């Protein structure tokens, strides 16, 4: 139906900007909110 | 309720895994 | 060489794998999001919501003195 | 304290005299 | 009684005792 | 330089041993009783 | 000892990876070859001992080889009403999940 | 030769001196306990008991 | 108890595996490669 | 005082030197060691089997 | 079980004074939040200590 | 040649009993971010 | 054939055939290194108190004034000095000399220098000996390490007195106040340090028992394979494959190493990189850069504080702070 | 194969890309409770009820601070079963208990056991030798001595280590204040192994990447290698006369070489592990009797043992209030031990 | 105290000269490359 | 009766009697100054 | 300082030292 | 007393170092 296939660099970088995304909410989670010091 | 709530967000997953692969599956099976 | 699974590189990029897991992956963060937000996680593990960490009567630390009426000194400790 | 000493001193020397006797090296004619 | 005696006859006992078990084993395995 | 022509290998036999034995512990038990005080 | 050809390497597009991957390179064996630091090449190649072993360590254990690859894969069966289906699906739950995140939480 | 590690090995297909190196060391455990005992004796002070 | 349970683990270990005391046999290629044999180590299941 | 003492710590002193002795040391022997260096660096040039032109040296 | 949600996406905070108002056998003042109490009279008369 | 590959194999289930709880934890600790004391 | 004074000199500095290598950097190494060996021994063995706080309270550390081995240590410099050069002739006598902590200055100077030229020797040879020359990189995490705990940590605390002391109880008593001041357990570069070592160790064992595994038979059962192995040998011991495949069917078969130069090269990396990160940790830390600070962290909503495992940390290291330096304190902040 | 054993050992033990074996029956599912145990008291679980302490993602911790803490102390001993007669089958209140501190470690014991075993029955399948199983005995006698043997010496579960970073730094500094556990000459022996097998395995990894052979024309010299080949990769001989130039002795043979890396750290934690196995029972080499004497004559002899004697003195003090709730130490400020001005 | 200054002062110098003089005696030329 | 078949001679190299001097005088020295107390 | 500490040290220096030793001169002269 | 011990061992100690050193085994090519 659909011939062709994903770049495999291409799932690389989305991964990889995924989990630096993660990454940097839980930074954000942790200047804020529950246990933040304030 | 609140489990059900999850869970009924878990059926459609199920469903559509299973409309997706149960060709392959099937004939993997024999 | 190979036990006789299909290679990651081949799955991995598969149009069929990523119309699969465009939806579970999602499923499962909106699952646990809802697990937290709902307070199920309080209520499961029993931990203490911000609220209930000194009640009314007792405003100083919780500690258990029994062992074998631990059961009943932890539901009395726990009381909102 | 010395007599442990002492006796080990004679213990040992009779178990060398017991050695010496049951455990020689034997002679041979030539 | 000189304390100091103990260390003295140990290594009297000790060291000759080694340097004799040293030439024997030596002369045994030739 | 060349190996050292003065090569002489040493032995002890089982008599000698029970001797040079003997005399040690003879000579310990006499002197240790006289070192002891 | 080792054959290169059964490999599974033969089904890749890219001349120059397919050598890489392979650990074979042409230009390398030549005698007057010259690398960018400057210093000549004895005419040993990648590896002096490819001839006798057959091939390199990337020619022995290779860990990308299309050959290997499903034939199906590179094609989805369900085609064009499949894709459309699933278009359909994820906008649905990506809207009754945001609707719930914002629903279930204090606004 | 044989390393310093496994002298002991030599008596692991001959049953006699297996026989041999355990009644050797049946013989220094009750040397011990002997000893032990007769030393133990030597300075125990049985005045006081309380 | 310690040092007699690395006892225990260190003569059972020399017991079951006596026949490589010594060392490896010298041709040990064929049984060790990657998906040779359906079974690990069993020379009657080539395939796969 | 009740005794003495060079004195010369947290000073800023060139090369901490307070007296010209120190001095003097540090030039003869910097001067013995490269007198006897310059005599012998003909010399040692030479066991290259090559001149000392202008493509002298170890180069890539 | 409680029912209780979590405060998810709530953007006030409880108490942000620093003090905790307490109300005793006749007097009344704010505590500091960050004090815990205490078991210890060292002078005569102690009806209240935090530190 | 053709090569055929079953789906679920050991390896699946591996795979997914480790890569399953840990995006339902993920997602938990996500939502846990934004609560307010 | 040499003629020249410095020619023939030269030739025998730069000899291959010497039992140990001298080199050029073995010239400056052999002085230094013997006069700092001299220093620490006679200090070690027979040296009067020394003055370490600067409140005149002088500290023993030799084994002729009451010490053992564990106990027995080499005072650092006294307080008063500071991070001036206090060199033998700067003292008015001898005794005043070792009052006040010159040894330290003088055998942590002169083991610097030291090292430095080890490292550089150990260049020297792999040159000389055809050889590629990063071993001497790898020796560059130690050296780095020492020079941070013995010379720039003195350097941003303003005194030679705040460096470790050259023994056992006092490495202990450094750790036990670095840690009370600086929190250096919470401290990213210290656990990177930690995972550097306790890797290297799992590494090590590992590699060991893989090729202790792999062992071809060339011997009998009443004698050890080291005999099995002959010096100069051309073919390999032990069957890299079979290793492979052992840990490839433990792990799984991706996560092992085919490549005998690739496993060497992060066996040597991992190590060297924790400890290069370590150093650099405690070489902050000597600027005031402490550790995490996660104190009165988790409140309630009242406002009231939440304790946890960092609160109790917080309350060990308040009580370690109080106490390390009874006399030498006037006032309430420790700002050095 | 016919018959049920032979059939399940046909399926067990398969060529696999993940080994099961018959030891993975004891692995897989005690491993995967134990990680699984582990998440969830890290996330969900917390420890104000049996520490007063919060140690959960949940109540605001993170990484470093969020751990799985013991029980109470007041519990003893207890195996604290789900359905043992504390938590009496409530799950909630055995989560609040405690209990899952104990369904960890008892959990990983068995997963450690399956693990050994399972390097028994690769090195069989494979036909090797067993000195990788033989290795595993160190770490397995270290939490061993760590995590059952000395809380059982001690008066409960409460004073085991917490699986957590903190929890652990907290016990380090706990042993230091109270064992003075770095004054221990079986910890000085583990210290030298750990130490001394980070040292050889840097020093063999930059000696063998330094000494090799030209078998290639790249500047990449990880490309010129084929694990079948019969000739070694680098120049022992270079090796050694580097080496002996430069430190003095040096390795002339490998099999020495790597049996001595494998010994160093194993004979370094089991010294360790020994240690505290004698520290369980609080037989600690805590003072030198010597020294404490003379210095209590003399009020002018002073060395680093007394400063760090001073130091433990005041690291108890100051964290024994907090530290064990149970015993309900109530300390006025004038009591506990301080220094002029700090 | 002087004259210990003097002396290893002299000591030093020599070392140091020493070095950098042998280090610029050719020394890239001794090594066994061809 | 008949000598027997299980003779074996020991042996000890250099190395090895290196490595057990500095073992023996080591642990010697550690375990000195923890006993002398 | 205990006193008895001097024998225990020079016995455990001593007797290790002989056995090495003997085998050593007993492997070499072999 | 326990000083004279403490420098003999290490004294020991330094000169098996020298030796073991300077007095090593030859490696031989084969
Ligand atoms: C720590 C791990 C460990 C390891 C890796 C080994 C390894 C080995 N053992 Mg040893 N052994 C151990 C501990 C261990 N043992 C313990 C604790 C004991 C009890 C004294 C023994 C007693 C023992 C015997 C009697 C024998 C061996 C032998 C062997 C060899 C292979 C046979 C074997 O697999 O037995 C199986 C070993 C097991 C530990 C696996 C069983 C798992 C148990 C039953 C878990 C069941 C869980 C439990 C019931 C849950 C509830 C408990 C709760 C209430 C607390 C091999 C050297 C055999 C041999 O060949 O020697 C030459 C043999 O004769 N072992
Ligand atoms: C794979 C092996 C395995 C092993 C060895 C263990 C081991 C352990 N578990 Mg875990 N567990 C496992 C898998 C395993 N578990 C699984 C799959 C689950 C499901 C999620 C759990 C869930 C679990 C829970 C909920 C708890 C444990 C706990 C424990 C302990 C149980 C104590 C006990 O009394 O056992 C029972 C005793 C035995 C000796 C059983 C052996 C009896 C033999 C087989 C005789 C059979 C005879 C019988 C009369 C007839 C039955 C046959 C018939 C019915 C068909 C022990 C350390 C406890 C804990 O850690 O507390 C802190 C606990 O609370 N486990
Ligand atoms: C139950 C008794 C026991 C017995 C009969 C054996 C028997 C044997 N062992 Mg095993 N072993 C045991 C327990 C036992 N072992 C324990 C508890 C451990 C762990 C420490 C080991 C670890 C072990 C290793 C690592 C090795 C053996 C080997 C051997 C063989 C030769 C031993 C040798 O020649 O030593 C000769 C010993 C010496 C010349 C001097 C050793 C002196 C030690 C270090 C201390 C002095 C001991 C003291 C006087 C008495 C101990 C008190 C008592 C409470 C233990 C022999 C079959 C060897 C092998 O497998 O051969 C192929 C071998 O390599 N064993
Ligand atoms: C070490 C080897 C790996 C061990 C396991 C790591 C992952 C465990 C779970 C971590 C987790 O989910 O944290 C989740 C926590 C959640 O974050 C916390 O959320 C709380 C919510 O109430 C609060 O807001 C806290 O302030 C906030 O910190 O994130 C962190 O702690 C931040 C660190 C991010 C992940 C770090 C992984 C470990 C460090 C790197 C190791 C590899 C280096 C190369
Ligand atoms: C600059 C030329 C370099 C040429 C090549 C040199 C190669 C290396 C040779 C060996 C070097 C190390 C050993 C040196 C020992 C002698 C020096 C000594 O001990 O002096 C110690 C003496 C101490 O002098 C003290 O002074 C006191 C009063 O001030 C009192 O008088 C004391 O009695 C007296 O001892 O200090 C000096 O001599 C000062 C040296 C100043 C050097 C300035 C160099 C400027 C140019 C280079 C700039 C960069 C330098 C590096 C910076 C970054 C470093 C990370
Ligand atoms: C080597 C490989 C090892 C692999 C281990 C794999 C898992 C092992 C499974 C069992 C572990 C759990 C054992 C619990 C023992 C226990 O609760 O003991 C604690 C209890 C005793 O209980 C105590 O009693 C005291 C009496 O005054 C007090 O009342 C205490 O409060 C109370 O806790 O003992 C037992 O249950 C049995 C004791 C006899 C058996 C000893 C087993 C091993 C002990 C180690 C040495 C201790 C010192
Ligand atoms: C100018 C030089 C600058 C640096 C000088 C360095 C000096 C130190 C050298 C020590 C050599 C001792 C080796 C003994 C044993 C010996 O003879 O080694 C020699 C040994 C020989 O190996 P082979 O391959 O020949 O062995 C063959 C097998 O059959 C053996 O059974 O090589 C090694 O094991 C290297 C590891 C040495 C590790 C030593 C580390 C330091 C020891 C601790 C020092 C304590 C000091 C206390 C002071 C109070
Ligand atoms: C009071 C305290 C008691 C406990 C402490 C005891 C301390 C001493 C421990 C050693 C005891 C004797 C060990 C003998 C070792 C050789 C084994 C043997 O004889 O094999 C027979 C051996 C059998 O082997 P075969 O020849 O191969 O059949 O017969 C021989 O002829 C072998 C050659 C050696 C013979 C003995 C040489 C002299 C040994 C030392 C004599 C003195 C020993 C100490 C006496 C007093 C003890 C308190
Ligand atoms: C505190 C100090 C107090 C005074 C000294 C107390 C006693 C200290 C030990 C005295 C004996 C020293 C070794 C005697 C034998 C040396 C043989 C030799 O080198 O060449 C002859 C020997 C002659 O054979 P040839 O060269 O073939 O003719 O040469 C060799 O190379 C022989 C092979 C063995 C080499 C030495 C083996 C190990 C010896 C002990 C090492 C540890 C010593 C610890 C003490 C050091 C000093 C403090
Ligand atoms: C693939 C891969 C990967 C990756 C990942 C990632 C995550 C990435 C990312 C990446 C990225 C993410 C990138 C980016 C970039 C960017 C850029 C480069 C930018 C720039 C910009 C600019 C330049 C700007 C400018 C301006 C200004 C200044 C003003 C105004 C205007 C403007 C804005 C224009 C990994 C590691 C996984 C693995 C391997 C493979
Ligand atoms: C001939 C005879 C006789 C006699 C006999 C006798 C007199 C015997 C004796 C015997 C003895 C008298 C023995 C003894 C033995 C002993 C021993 C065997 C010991 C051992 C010990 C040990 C082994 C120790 C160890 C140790 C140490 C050193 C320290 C700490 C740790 C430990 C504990 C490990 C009679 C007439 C009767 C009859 C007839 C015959
Ligand atoms: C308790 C219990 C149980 C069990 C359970 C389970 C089994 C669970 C599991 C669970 C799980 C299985 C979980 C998991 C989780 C995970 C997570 C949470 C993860 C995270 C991660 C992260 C955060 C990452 C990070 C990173 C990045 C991003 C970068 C690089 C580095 C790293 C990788 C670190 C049962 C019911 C049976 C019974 C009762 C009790
Ligand atoms: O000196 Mn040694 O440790 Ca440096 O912080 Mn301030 O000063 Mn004293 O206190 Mn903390
Ligand atoms: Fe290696």
């Amino acid at each position: 139906g659909t011939t062709g296939r994903i770049p495999l660099w291409l799932v690389g970088t989305v991964a990889g900007v995924a989990v630096i995304a993660l990454v940097g909410i839980f930074f954000y989670g942790s200047y804020v909110g529950l246990g933040s010091s304030l | 309720n609140r489990f059900g709530t999850i869970a009924l967000l878990a059926v459609p997953v199920i469903g559509w895994v299973l409309f997706n692969i149960l060709g392959p599956l099937q004939n993997q099976l024999n | 060489g190979a036990t006789g699974e299909r290679p990651f590189s081949d799955i991995l990029t598969s149009i069929r794998y990523w119309v699969i897991h465009s939806i579970t992956i999602p499923s499962l963060f909106i699952a646990g999001w809802l697990f937290v937000s709902t307070g199920l996680a309080y209520d499961v593990f029993g931990s203490p919501r911000p609220n209930e960490y000194f009640t009314e009567d007792r405003q100083e630390t919780p500690l258990i003195t029994d062992r074998f009426n631990a059961l009943e000194q932890v539901k009395k400790l726990s009381e909102v | 304290m010395e007599a442990l000493v002492y006796t080990f001193l004679l213990v040992g020397t009779l178990g060398i005299i017991f050695f010496a006797i049951f455990f020689r090296e034997p002679p041979r004619i030539v | 009684v000189n304390i100091l005696g103990v260390i003295a006859t140990a290594l009297f006992i000790i060291i000759p005792t080694s340097f004799l078990l040293i030439l024997y084993v030596k002369t045994a395995s030739q | 330089a060349k190996p050292n022509p003065n090569k002489q290998s040493v032995e002890l036999n089982r008599t000698s041993l029970y001797w040079g034995l003997l005399l040690i512990f003879v000579l310990a038990v006499l002197f240790s009783s006289y070192i002891f005080n | 000892k080792i054959d290169i050809s059964k490999q599974g390497l033969n089904s890749i597009q890219n001349e120059t990876v397919k050598l890489n991957l392979m650990g074979k390179s042409k230009t390398m064996e030549s005698k007057d070859w010259v690398d960018p630091q400057g210093r000549k090449g004895k005419g040993y190649g990648v590896y002096r001992f490819a001839n006798k072993y057959g091939a390199n360590v990337d020619g022995y254990s290779p860990i990308y080889t299309p050959d290997t690859w499903s034939e199906s894969g590179d094609s989805y069966k369900l085609g064009t009403k499949g894709l459309i289906a699933w278009a359909g699906l994820i906008v649905v739950l990506l809207g009754v999940g945001i609707n719930l995140v914002i629903s279930t939480s204090a606004l | 030769g044989l390393p310093w590690y496994r002298v002991h090995t030599v008596v692991l297909n001959d049953p006699g001196r297996l026989i041999a190196v355990h009644l050797m060391h049946t013989s220094l455990v009750s040397g011990w306990a002997g000893s032990m005992a007769f030393y133990e004796l030597a300075v125990f002070d049985p005045s006081d008991p309380v | 108890a310690l040092l007699f349970f690395f006892g225990h683990i260190w003569h059972g270990a020399r017991t079951i595996f006596r026949d490589v005391f010594a060392g490896i046999d010298a041709d040990l290629d064929e049984q060790v490669e990657f998906g040779a044999f359906l079974k690990l180590g069993d020379t009657s299941t080539r395939r796969q | 005082l009740v005794d003495d003492r060079l004195a010369g710590e947290g000073t800023g002193k060139i090369l901490g030197i307070n007296d010209p002795s120190l001095f003097w040391a540090i030039t003869i022997v910097f001067t013995i060691v490269w007198g006897v260096f310059y005599v012998s660096t003909r010399e040692i040039d030479a066991a290259s089997d090559r001149e000392n032109d202008d493509d002298f040296g170890l180069t890539l | 079980a409680y029912g209780d949600a979590a405060r998810v996406f709530a953007g006030n905070i409880t108490n942000k004074s620093g003090f905790i108002p307490y109300a005793g056998e006749g007097f009344a003042l704010l505590i500091p939040s960050k004090w815990n109490p205490s078991k210890e009279q060292d002078f005569p008369g102690v009806v209240l200590r935090y530190e | 040649k053709s090569y055929t590959y079953p789906i679920f194999t050991v390896r699946w289930l591996a795979v997914h009993a480790l890569a399953v709880p840990t995006v339902f934890f993920l997602g938990a600790i996500t939502a846990m971010q934004f609560i307010q004391r | 054939e040499s003629t020249s004074l410095w020619a023939r000199f030269c030739e025998w500095v730069t000899s291959t055939e010497n039992r140990l290598y001298i080199g050029w950097f073995g010239v400056l190494m052999i002085p230094t290194l013997l006069t700092a060996t001299s220093v620490f021994i006679i200090a070690f063995i027979a040296a009067p108190p020394v003055d370490i706080d600067g409140i005149r309270e002088p500290v023993s550390g030799s084994l002729l004034y009451g010490n053992n081995i564990i106990t027995g240590a080499i005072i650092p410099t006294s307080n008063a000095i500071g991070l001036h050069f206090y060199p033998i002739w700067e003292a008015a006598s001898l005794d005043e000399w070792l009052y006040n902590g010159g040894p330290y200055q003088l055998i942590v100077c002169h083991f610097f220098l030291g090292v430095c030229s080890y490292m550089g020797r150990e260049w020297e040879l792999s040159f000389r000996l055809g050889m590629r020359p990063w071993i001497a990189v790898a020796y560059s995490a130690p050296v780095a390490a020492a020079t941070a705990v013995f010379i720039i940590y003195p350097l941003g605390q303003g005194s030679f007195s705040d460096g470790m002391p050259l023994g056992i109880s006092g490495t202990f008593n450094f750790m036990i106040v670095f840690q009370a001041e600086h929190n250096i357990l919470m401290h990213p570069f210290h656990m990177l340090g930690v995972a550097g070592v306790f890797g290297g160790s799992l590494f090590s064992a590992m590699h060991g028992s893989l090729v202790t595994s792999s062992l071809i038979r060339e011997t009998t059962e009443n004698e050890s394979a080291n005999e099995g192995y002959k010096f100069g040998q051309e073919e390999e011991t032990y069957n890299i494959v079979a290793a492979h495949g052992y840990f490839g069917r433990l792990i799984f078969q991706y996560a092992s190493f085919n490549n005998s130069r690739s496993l060497h090269f992060f066996l040597a990396a991992w190590p060297v990189v924790g400890i290069w990160f370590t150093a650099l940790g405690i070489s902050t830390m000597a600027f005031n850069l402490n550790g995490f600070n996660f104190n009165q962290s988790v409140v309630d909503s009242q406002g009231r504080v939440i304790n946890t495992w960092a609160d109790i940390i917080n309350r060990a290291n308040l009580g370690m702070e109080v106490m390390h330096e009874r006399n030498a304190h006037n006032f309430p902040l420790d700002l050095a | 194969k016919r018959g049920w054993f032979d059939v399940v050992d046909d399926w067990l033990r398969r060529d696999r890309f993940v080994f099961v074996g018959w030891s993975g029956l004891l692995l897989f599912p005690t491993a995967y409770l134990a990680l699984g145990g582990w998440f969830t008291g890290t996330t969900f679980v917390t420890s104000w009820y049996t520490h007063g302490l919060a140690s959960s993602y949940l109540e605001g911790c993170n990484f470093l601070t969020a751990a799985v803490s013991t029980p109470a102390n007041s519990m003893g001993h207890s195996l604290l079963f789900l359905w043992g007669p504390e938590a009496q089958g409530d799950f909630t209140r055995w989560c609040q208990l405690g209990g899952l501190w104990t369904f960890v470690a008892l959990h990983g014991s068995f997963s450690l056991i399956g693990f050994m075993l399972r390097q028994f029955e690769i090195a069989r399948s494979v036909k090797i030798r067993p000195y990788n199983a033989i290795a595993f005995s160190a770490p397995i006698s270290v939490f061993v001595s760590v995590f059952l043997i000395y809380p059982l010496g001690q008066s409960g579960w409460f004073f085991a280590p917490s699986f957590g970073v903190a929890a652990i730094f907290r016990f380090i500094l706990f042993f230091q204040g109270f064992h003075n556990w770095t004054l221990n000459p079986f910890h000085m022996m583990g210290v030298a192994g750990v130490l001394g097998a980070a040292l050889l395995c840097a020093i063999h990894g930059a000696t063998v990447e330094n000494t090799l052979f030209e078998d290639g024309d790249g500047a990449n010299t990880f490309r010129a290698f084929n694990p079948t080949q019969a000739e070694e990769t680098y120049s022992m001989v270079t090796a050694n006369r580097f080496w002996s130039q430069i430190f003095g002795v040096a390795f002339s043979n490998k099999r020495w070489l790597h049996f001595f890396m494998l010994f160093v750290p194993v004979t370094g934690l089991w010294m360790s592990a020994i240690g505290v196995v004698g520290l369980a029972l609080n037989l600690r080499a805590y003072d030198f009797v010597s020294q404490e004497i003379r210095a209590a004559e003399d009020p002018e002899f002073e060395t680093f043992y007394t400063k760090n004697i001073l130091l433990n003195e005041g690291i108890r003090a100051w964290m024994a209030a907090q530290d064990q709730p149970h015993e309900k130490l109530v300390f006025p400020e004038e009591v506990l031990p301080r220094g002029n001005a700090l | 105290m002087l004259t210990l200054k003097i002396f290893v002062y002299t000591v030093v110098t020599f070392f140091v000269s020493l070095f950098i003089f042998g280090f610029l005696s050719n020394d890239p030329g001794r090594n066994p490359g061809q």
